[PDB]
């Protein structure tokens, strides 16, 4: 709004941005050359004007389209796509309105402290060496074998509620002494 | 699939005023009757290079990893990797670089260069800032720092694409990655058991096949010169636009001066103002314009770097054609 | 506000005049020229002879005069009078500036500081890094206020990720956590 | 008779509990009564 507001008191070269001056000081065949340079200087800056408004209604309808897949992605729905939403694991965001726009409050969980420790691809019964596990949604981890989940350690006895039944590998360890219950058959 | 994202636009400031009238007063005098002209060229110009360096900042914020594996000579195993292992920037990335024509900036002692050597060749638009009255800026991070972010990433993917959640880093073999990464998509582990020298081979082909490929017919590689070409282009108008004299008698405001009185002089150099006012004003706006699409496209890098590099995608198309394993970037 | 902002460039003036006052006398300064009524302003420099002789006045590409065959027999180089650079780095809060000259050997400017991105006064160099820059000056530079002192010239560190190795064996590392927050 | 096949590649191999899922009956679904797969051996 500033550009016309500020603009109207160029003289673009002019005696006076005031056409009223030039009618009262010229005659036509230099009041015509006068005016023709307030009129060229408006019309520019009308052209740019329209120019932006034109550029910035495009960026703020692809904008908010995002908007839109926002709120789909990521409030009516927990995302699992990385930095999508916020940083780190998306659990929940909020939406209120902003001034031009939405203001999205997006949830994250954000670990921290993390350790090292030493995990299984899979756990195959030795003796029965066809009956192999894998963990769901966590790990096989050392400490005989126990199982935690992916994003918190918190281990806990591997059972048939954290495990799936996998072929075998090259990499799964083959257990002997302590086997859990779903290679217990 | 090769695939080039633009996420900036070289960063340019004009020095408005003497661009315009190259010091000359009377010129200055007729500029002040246009208002606060080169306010707003500095402004709108000001803002536009901000914007890449806050693009900059969140795009790689977002490449950045939390845990990573240390990159060692060997890595990959089976799978033939050192193309990408860093040199530091990789090999590709080098190759990538040295094959694409970009005239060098100077951005630590570019004008003493023009000085001491003079231009490179005919049109040379870096020495042309000094004479023209407009700048390059350098970018945001230094090559050291970006080569680092990648590199990170690098060591990120075979533990990163791994379970649920993102908190935890499974620091596993690349090559057991992908082995996860086929099975996901169909392969059964039969397969890929008898397989594994015959697939590692075979990805190797891949990659390997790819150490000529910046050539003529590959359109990613084009797409980077494009942007490169592009970026001269917006610097060319500045310099190629002070030669008009745009129905003027001189494009020189001194060679006015010298030949004509006042109510003629004033004509001739207004003649040369609205000219150059024009032609900083289409400047700005396609830097605008240019700094806007980069900045789209940044977020489009930033989508890609989450979705295809740091996991394996189920997207059809959105990564690379037939069924995505694995991506990489430089 | 607080920022890097470019600015006018520090204009080159005029040392002297050659008219066609001798260029010989004259080279490597900036002047005022008039030659066969040609004029502007530059630096005349001493160089290897192209284009036509006869024609006397070289242009480039652009249709600047960038050479010159003189009557006492030389050829020169013509160069502009170049502008030298100017960025103004400012703090708002500390009300403290240094200027920065991008591109330009400290030779034509505590004393000057080069930097990656050309020569700065107002810096003083700390070895110090950062990761929560304002006020970036390019490559991985960054002015730093004192808080007021100088502006301290910083390195923007590159934060590394948790290292976590591989395993020669059956096993691999897991880096879990153990801890966690919610953030917005 | 029936083997299992992974989506991405041509590989038959045995259908077995590890390959399958149970679900409801339909319509288009074969009656097999000779070699049944381990999974309906039941």
């Amino acid at each position: 709004l500033s550009k016309l507001a500020s603009e109207l008191s160029n003289t673009f070269g002019a005696i006076s941005a005031s056409i009223g001056d030039i009618i009262q000081r010229l005659d036509p065949p230099e009041q015509d050359a006068q005016i023709d340079r307030l009129i060229n200087g408006r019309l520019t800056t009308l052209n740019a004007f329209v120019a932006q408004q034109l550029v910035r209604s495009e960026s703020a309808a692809l904008s908010a389209q995002l908007a839109k897949d926002k709120v789909n992605e990521c409030v009516k729905a927990q995302s699992k796509r990385s930095g999508f939403c916020g940083q780190g694991t998306h659990i929940v965001s909020f939406v209120v309105n902003a001034p031009n726009g939405l203001y999205f409050m997006h949830v994250g969980y954000y670990p921290s402290n993390h350790i090292e420790v030493v995990s299984a691809y899979g756990l195959c019964d030795a003796a029965n060496p066809t009956n192999c596990i894998a963990p769901v949604n966590g790990y096989f981890i050392k400490t005989e074998w126990s199982y935690t989940g992916s994003s918190f350690y918190a281990p806990e006895p591997i059972t048939s509620l954290n495990t799936k039944y996998v072929a075998p590998q090259v990499t799964y360890q083959n257990i002997s002494t302590n086997l859990p219950p779903p290679l217990l058959g | 699939t090769q695939e080039y994202i633009q996420t900036t636009i070289q960063k340019v400031t004009v020095d408005c005023k003497q661009y315009v009238c190259n010091g000359f007063q009377k010129c200055e005098q007729l500029l002040r009757e246009y208002g606060q002209f080169c306010s707003k060229i500095n402004q709108a110009l000001h803002g536009a290079n901000l914007r890449q360096d806050d693009s900059v900042r969140n795009l790689f914020a977002s490449v950045k990893s939390s845990q990573s594996s240390p990159i060692i000579p060997g890595f990959g195993g089976d799978f033939n990797l050192t193309l990408l292992e860093p040199v530091a920037r990789s090999a590709i990335e080098d190759l990538l670089f040295d094959k694409v024509t970009i005239a060098d900036p100077g951005y630590m002692q570019g004008y003493d260069d023009c000085m001491q050597q003079g231009p490179a060749s005919a049109r040379d638009l870096i020495c042309a800032q000094y004479v023209a009255g407009y700048k390059v800026l350098p970018p945001l991070m230094d090559v050291n720092m970006e080569a680092a972010y990648t590199s990170s990433l690098l060591g990120s993917i075979a533990g990163v694409g791994w379970t649920a959640g993102l908190s935890s880093f499974a620091a596993i073999p690349f090559a057991q990655s992908i082995f996860y990464r086929l099975n996901g998509v169909g392969i059964t582990q039969q397969v890929l058991s008898e397989n594994q020298k015959l697939i590692a081979n075979k990805f190797n082909q891949a990659l390997g096949a790819m150490q000529t490929g910046f050539t003529t017919t590959n359109e990613a590689f084009q797409k980077v010169q494009d942007a490169v070409n592009n970026n001269a282009q917006a610097l060319s108008k500045l310099a190629s636009e002070l030669s008009n004299t745009f129905g003027a008698i001189s494009a020189s405001i001194g060679d006015i001066i010298q030949r004509l009185d006042p109510p003629e002089q004033d004509a001739q150099i207004d003649r040369l103002i609205n000219g150059r006012l024009t032609t900083l004003n289409a400047f700005v706006a396609q830097q605008l314009v240019r700094s806007e699409s980069a900045a789209l496209s940044a977020q489009l890098a930033k989508d890609k770097v989450n979705e295809c590099v740091k996991a394996q995608s189920k997207r059809s198309g959105f990564c690379g054609q037939g069924t995505h394993i694995v991506s990489f970037v430089v | 506000e607080s920022g890097v902002y470019s600015v006018s460039s520090f204009e080159a003036k005029p040392s002297g005049s050659v008219v066609e006052t001798k260029i010989a006398s004259q080279l490597g300064n900036c002047v005022e020229y008039s030659l066969y009524g040609v004029s502007g302003r530059g630096v005349f420099q001493n160089c290897t002879a192209v284009g036509v002789r006869q024609q006397r006045f070289v242009y480039d590409a652009y249709q600047n005069l960038v050479g010159y065959y003189s009557d006492d027999g030389n050829y020169y180089c013509l160069r502009a009078c170049v502008s030298v650079p100017v960025s103004v780095i400012y703090d708002k809060e500390t009300k403290t500036h240094a200027t920065l000259f991008g591109s330009v050997a400290c030779e034509h400017i505590y004393g000057p500081l080069q930097t990656p991105v050309g020569c700065v006064l107002g810096l003083v160099n700390s070895s110090l890094f950062v990761e929560d820059c304002k006020l970036p000056l390019g490559q991985s530079l960054c002015a730093l206020p004192d808080t007021p002192g100088e502006m301290r010239l910083a390195s923007i560190a590159f934060n590394h990720p948790i290292q976590v190795d591989q395993l020669n064996s059956s096993y691999f590392k897991l880096s879990i956590p153990t801890n966690f927050s919610f953030g917005v």
